[PDB]
C-alpha cells in the first residue's frame, strides 16, 4: 500500500465535507413536532 | 311568509360587549351581550308568530 493514493481520498473526504458545512446558516434544531395545521375564522361582536 | 318568519326568528346573532374595547377609564367590568338563541326544540318551533 503506497500513500499519494491515500492522501489524495482524504481531500476528496476534506472537500466533500468542506462543501457540506456550506449549509450555513444551520439550524439548532431538528423539526419534532407532529404537523399542526390550523384553521381560524373570526366573527366580531 | 313561513320562510321569512323562520330565519327572523330562530336565529343567531351577535352584538358587542360592555366596557367594549376602546373603553372608558375607569371601566371596572367587562362582560358580553346575548341576544336572540338559536332555537332548541320542537315546541319552540310551534311557537313562531307569523
Amino acid at each position: 500500500d503506497r500513500p499519494i493514493f491515500a492522501w489524495v481520498i482524504a481531500i476528496i473526504i476534506m472537500l466533500a465535507g468542506g462543501l457540506a458545512i456550506l449549509k450555513l446558516p444551520v439550524a439548532q434544531y431538528p423539526t419534532i413536532a407532529p404537523p399542526a395545521v390550523t384553521i381560524s375564522a373570526s366573527y366580531p361582536g | 311568509d313561513v320562510i321569512t318568519a323562520i330565519k327572523a326568528q330562530n336565529a343567531q346573532v351577535a352584538a358587542g360587549q360592555l366596557g367594549g374595547t376602546p373603553p372608558v377609564k375607569g371601566q371596572q367590568l367587562n362582560a358580553s351581550i346575548i341576544a336572540q338563541t338559536r332555537l332548541t326544540s320542537t315546541e319552540e318551533f310551534g311557537k313562531i308568530l307569523l
